[PDB]
């Protein structure tokens, strides 16, 4: 189980190299630059992206959106059970922009509105 | 074992059109190349179509008594080879063959099918 | 029942992506200048059940190297010796001396007009140079080029001898490598491993034949990037090697002079001993069981029943139409005739092979206008030993009209070199994000 | 095309008595130094067999007794001796250009 060897993997399998893979994503001298300034650009996009989902702190993060079933016409175990994340992720593609602004509108807007009622109250 | 298979024959009426096929079996069809010749008592052998393999974009060729009324092509994948024909007149009349080239540098008919008859009227 | 949405991080799942990647390696010309030190034993992980495609003609990998190399190149003439006071009368005459001989005129004894350390005083020389060297004025002579660019000498102390160069990812990245045999480099590879680095990759500059590159698992593989079109080039990979022993048999002397209060220039003294032209050895065996493989496997794509030929490049620039050495610092050309002299009817041809060699001394490597570079000459004999690992070849036909087809050497452009090691590599963007139905649900 | 002359239309030969076949392309066969004529036997309700390629050389699995010769335009097949298994349909093949022809075949009889 090395970098990646989750690859070819089912979804369920995958879950337990996660920690793994999250540890390997951390004119000369301008293509140095270059490349570990794109780096760090990117890895604070994901984080800040989790951040406002209220993930950050985790790995693995239940939210209070419901699956829409026409993103896909399966069933829980055929999908951890019979499919790797390299098929899954193309299988989605077309809604993964609507899922992460459902993440933010239903939950991430709504919890922090609530929970600052219940501290001014 | 080498073995080709002629079938679509029979009777069909003038100004008509029908398909032959040939079976490839013992080679692979696709590093080859094929030919087809057609025999009668009235004028012996004759050469009538052949076709290329796809470096040579499947190009072909016909004898001038055929051209224009036959077609051949080729399926790589099922291991076939077709051979169209239409605007049939009662001169078309003998039996067709399947062919295979042979002797690589001598090109000659080293193998034939049995073949199958054709009559036009 | 009620489905959720899950997220998680740390999701083994990549795309096809472009990004920088790094050189490494074990004076010099070469890119060991820029790059850091090597993992002496690159770690490879395999992966089960990866279907990964890979299209080396797409390949960007090629143009990082070819840029790094071009800029490399220069890097190491920048403090060199520019030679334009060379531009001068310069008469000259034939050569008389012990020889066998070459095209009459091959060597010229010339005498010309320099300066000094003052500019006030002017000195007299005398050298010899190679007819490819000088054209005729209208006897009068002029340096080649003379009339299109301003020519740099490479300093002496700088070996163009090839480091081998490892290239690595960037964190966020990684390299997949198709672990395939008799793969043409297209389609998908039934079995994918992933590295951090490449193998390390020797430059090496020639034409019409690939030197010192790696061999083929198994069998002689043949690839192109349109097998249906005659003007592309077709690549060969052997699976054994053919060695070549090839020589400067002169016994060159090199003399030097001071020019100005900043350089130095370098020329050919007198020879001594018998002048003979320079050549190259092949076994005839070797080269015949190799070209039988090949044929064998040309057949296997163009068909069965067709005859095979080989002929000489008909025409073009020196620097396509031969092949193309730099060993021991000296610039060699060479005819190929005798190679590729053959007709294959009957799976058969209807002890050494020796090819003779041309030296240049103003050379032009990557055919850049306006560009040139003079080599100082190396004193003393040379001999160089290495081997053939694959071909270059086109076709001068496209025929489909026949029952025959003809093939001659290509070259000119140095992509198709590096694209036969970069082949197997494919470089991938790790994205760690991803979304699943899991049922859960959260306190609020 | 390339007309190929082939003669006798027919013969009888009694057994062990030498056959012989001509044909006469209208144009040469030969190339790279070699011919590319080709000789065929036929017998009644069965395709074709190659006899003789590239006007010399014995297809495979052919007896001894069959031999070709010629060279250029002048071409013929050689049976020595005539057997009774003999008999059969004959037919010369130029196969040096497209489209191939073939013409004039020849019937071989026992006497
Ligand atoms: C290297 O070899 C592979 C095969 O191992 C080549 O893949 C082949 O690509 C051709 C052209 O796309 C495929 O031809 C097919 O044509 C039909 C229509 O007649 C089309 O519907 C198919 O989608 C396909 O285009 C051929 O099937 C395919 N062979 C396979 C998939 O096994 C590859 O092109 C070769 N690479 C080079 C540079 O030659
Ligand atoms: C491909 O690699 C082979 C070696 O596997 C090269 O052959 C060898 O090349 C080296 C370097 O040019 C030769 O050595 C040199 O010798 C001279 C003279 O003593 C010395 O001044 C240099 O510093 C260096 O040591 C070596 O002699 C030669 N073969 C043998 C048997 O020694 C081949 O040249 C390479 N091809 C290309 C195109 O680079
Ligand atoms: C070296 O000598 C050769 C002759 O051995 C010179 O070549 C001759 O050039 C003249 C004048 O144009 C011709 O008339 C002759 O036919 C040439 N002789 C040959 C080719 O054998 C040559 O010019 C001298 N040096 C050079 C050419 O650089
Ligand atoms: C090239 O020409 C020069 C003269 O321009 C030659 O040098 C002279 O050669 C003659 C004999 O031919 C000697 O008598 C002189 O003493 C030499 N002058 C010197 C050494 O300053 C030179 O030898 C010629 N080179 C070749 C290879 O023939
Ligand atoms: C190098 O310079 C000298 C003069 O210092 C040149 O010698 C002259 O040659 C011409 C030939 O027609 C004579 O008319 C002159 O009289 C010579 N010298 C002088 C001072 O007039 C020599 O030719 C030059 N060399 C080159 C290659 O140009
Ligand atoms: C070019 O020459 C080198 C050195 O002889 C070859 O490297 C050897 O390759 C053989 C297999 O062909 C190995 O058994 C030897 O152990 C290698 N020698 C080493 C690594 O020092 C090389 O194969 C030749 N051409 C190639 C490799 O394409
Ligand atoms: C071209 O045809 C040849 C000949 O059929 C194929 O190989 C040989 O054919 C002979 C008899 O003539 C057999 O005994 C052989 O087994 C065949 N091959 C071998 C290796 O023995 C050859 O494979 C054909 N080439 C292509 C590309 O299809
Ligand atoms: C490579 O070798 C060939 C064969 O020797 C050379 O072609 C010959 O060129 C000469 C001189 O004009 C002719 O007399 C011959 O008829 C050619 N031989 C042929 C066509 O077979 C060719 O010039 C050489 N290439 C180089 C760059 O020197
Ligand atoms: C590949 O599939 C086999 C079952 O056929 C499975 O046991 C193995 O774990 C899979 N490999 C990976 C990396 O998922
Ligand atoms: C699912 O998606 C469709 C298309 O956007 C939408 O019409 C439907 O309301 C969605 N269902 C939600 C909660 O069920
Ligand atoms: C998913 O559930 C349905 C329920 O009818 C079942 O028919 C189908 O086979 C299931 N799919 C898998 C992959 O188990
Ligand atoms: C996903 O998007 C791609 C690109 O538009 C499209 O080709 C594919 O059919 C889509 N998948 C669906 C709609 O299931
Ligand atoms: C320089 O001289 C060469 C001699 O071959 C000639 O081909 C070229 O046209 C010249 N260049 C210019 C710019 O005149
Ligand atoms: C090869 O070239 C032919 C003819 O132009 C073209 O039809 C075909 O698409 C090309 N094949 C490729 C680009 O894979
Ligand atoms: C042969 O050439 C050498 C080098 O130029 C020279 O020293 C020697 O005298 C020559 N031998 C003769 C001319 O007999
Ligand atoms: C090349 O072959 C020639 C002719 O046999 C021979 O004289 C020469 O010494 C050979 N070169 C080498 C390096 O063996
Ligand atoms: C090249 O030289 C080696 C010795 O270094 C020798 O064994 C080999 O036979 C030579 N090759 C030829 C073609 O002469
Ligand atoms: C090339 O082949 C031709 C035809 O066999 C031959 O006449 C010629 O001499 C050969 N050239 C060589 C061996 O240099
Ligand atoms: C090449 O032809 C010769 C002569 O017919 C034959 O003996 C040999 O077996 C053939 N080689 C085939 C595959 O190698
Ligand atoms: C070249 O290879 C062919 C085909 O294997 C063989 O028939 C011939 O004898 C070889 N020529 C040699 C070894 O000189
Ligand atoms: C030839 O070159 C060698 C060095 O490679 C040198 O020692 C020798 O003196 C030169 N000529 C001779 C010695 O005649
Ligand atoms: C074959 O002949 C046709 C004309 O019938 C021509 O257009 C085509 O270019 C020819 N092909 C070759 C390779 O010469």
């Amino acid at each position: 189980l090395g970098f990646l060897g989750a690859a070819g993997s089912t979804m369920g399998a995958a879950s337990m190299t996660l920690t793994v893979q999250a540890r390997n994503l951390l004119h000369w001298g301008i293509k140095q630059l270059q490349a570990r300034v794109l780096a760090v650009e990117h890895y604070l996009r994901d984080q800040q992206l989790l951040g406002i989902w209220g993930c950050s702190g985790k790995l693995i993060c239940c939210t209070n959106v419901p699956w829409n079933s026409s993103w896909s016409n399966r069933n829980l175990s055929e999908i951890w059970d019979n499919m790797t994340w390299l098929q899954w992720d193309k299988e989605i593609s077309n809604y993964t922009q609507i899922i992460y602004g459902l993440l933010e509108e239903s939950q991430n807007q709504q919890e922090k509105n609530e929970q600052d009622l219940l501290a001014l109250d | 074992e080498v073995k080709l298979e002629e079938s679509g024959g029979g009777l069909v009426q003038a100004g008509g059109s029908m398909k032959l096929s040939c079976v490839a079996s013992g080679f692979s069809l696709s590093n080859y190349w094929m030919n087809w010749v057609r025999q009668s008592p009235e004028k012996g052998l004759e050469w009538v179509a052949e076709i290329r393999l796809k470096p040579q974009n499947y190009a072909t060729h016909y004898a001038e008594s055929v051209k224009g009324r036959f077609s051949i092509s080729r399926d790589d994948s099922r291991s076939t080879v077709y051979l169209q024909m239409n605007n049939l007149r009662a001169e078309d009349t003998g039996i067709y063959y399947c062919t295979r080239p042979g002797y690589y540098g001598h090109y000659a008919m080293d193998y034939w099918g049995q073949g199958t008859s054709v009559t036009v009227s | 029942e009620n489905l959720w949405v899950t997220v998680y991080y740390g999701v083994p799942v990549w795309k096809d992506a472009e990004t920088t990647l790094f050189c490494a390696s074990d004076h010099n010309v070469w890119a060991t200048h820029a790059c850091v030190p090597t993992d002496p034993n690159p770690q490879e992980i395999h992966l089960e059940n990866v279907t990964e495609e890979f299209n080396m003609w797409k390949n960007n990998m090629v143009e990082q190297m070819h840029e790094d190399i071009i800029s490399l190149w220069d890097q190491s003439l920048k403090p060199c010796v520019k030679l334009t006071p060379l531009c001068v009368t310069l008469q000259c005459t034939n050569v008389t001396n012990n020889i066998t001989d070459d095209m009459r005129g091959e060597l010229k004894n010339c005498s010309f007009n320099m300066t000094t350390e003052l500019r006030d005083k002017k000195q007299k020389v005398y050298s010899l140079f190679y007819r490819l060297d000088v054209v005729q004025i209208n006897k009068e002579y002029r340096l080649i080029n003379c009339n299109t660019s301003a020519i740099t000498q490479a300093c002496p102390k700088v070996s163009f001898e090839p480091i081998p160069i490892h290239y690595c990812a960037p964190a966020g990245f990684a390299i997949l490598k198709c672990k395939d045999k008799k793969f043409n480099g297209t389609g998908p590879c039934p079995s994918v491993s992933t590295v951090q680095c490449t193998h390390g990759i020797k430059p090496v500059v020639s034409t019409q034949l690939l030197l010192n590159g790696s061999l083929a698992e198994e069998e002689v593989i043949i690839r192109s990037e349109n097998i249906t079109n005659n003007a592309k080039n077709i690549l060969v990979q052997l699976n054994t090697p053919v060695q070549i022993n090839c020589t400067r048999p002169n016994n060159n002397t090199v003399k030097s002079i001071r020019i100005g209060p900043g350089q130095a220039f370098y020329y050919t003294g007198d020879i001594i001993g018998d002048i003979r032209q320079a050549h190259c050895n092949v076994s005839k065996a070797t080269w015949n069981e190799t070209l039988g493989k090949v044929v064998k496997q040309l057949r296997k794509h163009f068909g069965n029943n067709t005859i095979i030929r080989f002929a000489q490049s008909s025409g073009g620039d020196l620097e396509v139409t031969t092949h193309s050495f730099n060993c021991g610092g000296e610039f060699f050309y060479c005819n190929t005739s005798g190679l590729f002299n053959s007709t294959w009817i009957s799976n058969t041809s209807v002890d050494s092979i020796t090819l003779p060699c041309r030296i240049k001394q103003i050379i032009n490597m990557w055919q850049r206008i306006g560009q040139a570079m003079y080599a100082p000459p190396i004193q003393g004999v040379i001999r160089c030993v290495s081997n053939i690992t694959g071909l270059i070849l086109t076709r001068d036909g496209g025929s489909t009209n026949s029952t025959t087809e003809t093939f001659r050497p290509g070259g000119g452009d140095m992509r198709d070199n590096w694209r036969s090691e970069l082949y197997k590599y494919k470089v991938v963007k790790i994205e760690p994000l991803g979304v699943a139905p899991t049922r859960c649900k959260r306190r609020v | 095309d390339i007309v190929l002359t082939q003669s006798p239309a027919s013969l009888a030969v009694s057994p062990g008595q030498r056959a012989t076949i001509s044909c006469r392309p209208s144009e040469s066969v030969d190339n790279y130094g070699i011919s590319f004529m080709n000789w065929f036997q036929q017998k009644p309700g069965q395709p074709p067999k190659l006899l003789i390629y590239a006007a010399s050389n014995r297809g495979s699995g052919v007896p001894a007794r069959f031999t070709g010769s010629g060279s250029g335009t002048d071409f013929s097949l050689n049976i020595h001796p005539m057997e009774e298994d003999d008999i059969a349909m004959y037919f010369c093949q130029q196969s040096k250009e497209v489209p191939y022809t073939f013409g004039g075949g020849t019937k071989l009889e026992i006497k």
